[PDB]
């Protein structure tokens, strides 16, 4: 989920946009 | 601001800024 | 902190604090 | 939605919890 991709690993715009509505 | 480790309120803030009017979902678990 | 007008980042922060591990959805429109 | 209940009118815990997962 987002925590794995962005908190415990380095986040990216690409991944953040996966969680926009 | 997006290319770093982002946790908690810091992560929610980045979602807010990126997603704009779309909004977003935050599901940590 | 919840019993006020809350907009934008201020609203997302309140969701974050209230919802805890559940997480939340923010859909402004 | 949440903006109507919490931004343009006074928010509440009751309403915020409607938007928790």
């Amino acid at each position: 989920g987002i925590v794995e991709q962005c908190c415990t690993s380095i986040c990216s715009l690409y991944q953040l946009e996966n969680y926009c509505n | 601001f997006v290319n770093q480790h982002l946790c908690g309120s810091h992560l929610v803030e980045a979602l807010y800024l990126v997603c704009g009017e779309r909004g977003f979902f935050y599901t940590p678990k």
